[PDB]
DNA sequence: CGCTCTGCTCCTTCTCCCATCCTCTCGATATGAGATCAACTAG
DNA sequence: CTAGTTGATCTCATATCAGGAGAAGGAGCAGAGCG
């Protein structure tokens, strides 16, 4: 058995299966339990936290250190993941009761007996935040130990009701697990961090006025050296703050330590079709947009229509002409050609997109070939979800997988995978990240390619852009803070257009204070 | 209180767009600020913006 | 004789009001994905 | 009983001088009256 510092004993059998990086964060978890603080498990997708967690609460009751050992907890996961969640915990500390509080579920009564079963048997259960936000009223009665937050990133909105409601919860014990705890800006790690630590980062204003102005103004591309030295010395500022409370471990760190197989990122940039590209300077020459960049109406019209020309002209429907025709998108024309060279190298795919009604589009191409697929978007029922995955990863006659990001995306393991495609740019640039980190797991027995289709000088690629300085601005506060200015592009309302290509002894504590002050 | 739509009707003028009540501006202003003041509550937020 | 209790005029604020009825012209004035639930819609 | 399909509904997320008149309050002074 491993012995930790106080009184924590996590069996040997189970200590033996996880990896360094992964007993070193069950280390830090137990240290925040003895600080009785959260935090967050920023570990990249794919690097194992759900066994963390698990070898964490198995040592935590077996140590036997109110509550003796382990006390009632409660885990918040996304609905894809949660009889992911069951499985892990039944294979790899099957002691443990783990009941699951969904329309799924098993319990076949009230559910608020299942909650008052759990609370009082010192169960772990595993809910959705949908129920988070509707149960708040019952969840919160209970005094719970542990309020893991799978996928907590979930939480980055300070002013949604799901995240009004997990931050009720009285425990000091929460954990976060996301591989990506920040998507769009500060204030996504500031939710977090009020969730998981109240204090450390103080009131919204406060950490806005001190951290948010600064280190994303320092970022553009016209910033002063001097601005630039600021948001340097606010990014390191805050690096130092929140470091006891993010372990977040890479797959570069951990990759030579794990055996993964190679990876690749390429970036293709498609080509409008003719028709394609008639439909979108006809768009962009319209009045629609011309009010748009008047302020007269909302910009969402403008830029979802563009969104949907580039994905297919499903705008206006064009035998083999029927809707959503292949050969009318350059992207359907690039992905054709990927599938015919994938299906003749004996590969699996992994086909994302953003769009339910482009995932349909896709799905009827694929019809159209004799490509054999499977799919899940949000419309597929919970409960056939984890089965479906189950399938993709254990018999390969299964060629592409489709997927939407936010559902295909955010914790569920892929590994039967071989290459992955993302079909459509967001504007989070964690939803695609998530979506090209499914693929490239531990498990991952071939290497792994990443094609990102973008079309030129379209609106996808200023999304591109727009996401590679929400990436740079995260870097900034995650990895390093030397990062290097986004200098591509301005970022201005110009996205409209058609541009298509061709003991310290108070001298260390005072060098730190004058060299910071210097920055 | 909220008076009903027959004390600040709302009439559909030449132009499709419909044409709201003075009555109905202010409410929607009312709302406005009561929503943005209770976001305020449900999570902490210093006196002087509250004020 | 100190201290209070009106109280007296007076200046300040403030709020209200300013005929009825009728005609005409003229200017200004989003979209989809996911979740929940409830009705089926059948097995 | 009992799972799968169908609609409604909610959340959330994607960028960039030429009035006047009267009534109510407060102010300062003046005195009366009693400890
Ligand atoms: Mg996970």
């Amino acid at each position: 058995d491993a012995e930790f510092d106080e009184g924590f004993k996590v069996p040997g059998f189970l200590f033996k299966k996880l990896f360094k990086y992964q007993q070193t964060g069950v280390r830090w978890l137990w240290e925040l339990h003895c600080q009785q603080a959260g935090g967050i498990l920023g570990d990249e997708m794919g690097l194992g936290k759900t066994i963390q967690i698990i070898a964490f609460l198995a040592g935590l009751s077996y140590s036997k250190i109110r509550f003796e050992g382990l006390g009632p907890t409660v885990i918040v996961c996304p609905t894809t993941v949660m009889h992911q969640w069951v499985k892990e915990f039944h294979t790899w500390w099957p002691p443990f009761r783990v009941a699951i509080l969904h329309e799924t579920g098993s319990y076949t009564h009230k559910k608020e007996k299942l909650i008052r079963d759990v609370a009082h048997c010192h169960g772990i259960l595993i809910t959705s935040y949908s129920y988070i936000r509707l149960m708040q009223d019952d969840i919160s009665r209970y005094d719970w130990h542990y309020v893991i937050l799978d996928e907590g990133h979930k939480i980055r909105n300070p002013n949604a009701a799901v995240t009004l409601a997990c931050k009720q919860f009285r425990t000091p014990h929460r954990i976060i697990l996301s591989g990506s705890p920040m998507q769009n800006n500060l204030r996504e790690l500031w939710s977090l961090f009020d969730f998981i630590f109240p204090g450390k980062l103080g009131t919204l204003p406060v950490f806005m006025e001190q951290f948010s102005v600064p280190i994303t103004m320092g970022g553009y591309s016209n910033a002063s050296p001097v601005q630039v030295k600021t948001a340097y010395k606010c990014a390191c500022v805050l690096r130092d703050t929140i470091n006891p409370y993010l372990l977040r471990r890479m797959k570069s760190d951990v990759k030579m330590s794990l055996s993964l197989p190679d990876k690749n990122e390429q970036v293709l940039f498609c080509r409008l079709t003719d028709e394609q590209h008639k439909v979108y300077q006809n768009f962009v020459d319209s009045k629609e947009v011309y009010r748009i960049l008047n302020g007269e109406m909302q910009i969402f019209s403008g830029l979802i229509a563009l969104r949907k020309i580039c994905n297919h002209p499903d705008l206006f429907s064009g035998e083999e002409d029927q809707f959503g025709y292949w050969k009318r998108s350059g992207k359907m024309i690039v992905v054709e050609s990927l599938l015919k060279i994938w299906h003749k190298q004996g590969q699996r795919v992994l086909l994302f997109s953003q769009s339910r009604q482009m995932l349909d589009i896709l799905e009827v191409f694929l019809r159209a070939q004799k490509y054999t697929y499977l799919k899940m978007d949000g419309t597929t029922t919970i409960a056939s979800r984890q089965p479906l995955i189950t399938r993709y990863n254990e018999d390969t006659s299964i060629f592409v997988f489709l997927l939407t990001t936010r559902v295909g995306g955010l914790g569920v393991n892929l590994t039967g995978a071989n290459r992955v495609v993302i079909y459509d740019p967001d504007w989070n640039p964690s939803t695609d990240t998530q979506a090209r980190e499914r693929a490239w797991r531990i498990g991952q027995k071939k290497q792994v390619t990443v094609y990102r289709l973008l079309t030129a000088g379209t609106i996808e690629e200023k999304i591109y852009h727009r996401q590679i300085f929400k990436q740079f601005l995260t870097n900034r506060v995650l990895k390093d803070p030397k990062q290097r200015r986004f200098f591509k592009s301005n970022d201005l309302y110009e996205l409209f257009t058609l541009t298509s290509p061709d003991p310290l002894a108070s001298s260390s504590l005072l060098a730190k204070m004058r060299a910071r002050n210097h920055l | 209180p909220v008076p009903p739509l027959s004390v600040r009707p709302a009439v559909v003028m030449q132009g499709s767009a419909r044409n709201q009540d003075d009555l109905t501006h202010k409410l929607a202003d009312i709302v406005k600020i009561n929503n943005q003041l209770r976001r305020n509550e449900q999570n902490g937020a210093a006196a002087h913006v509250i004020a």
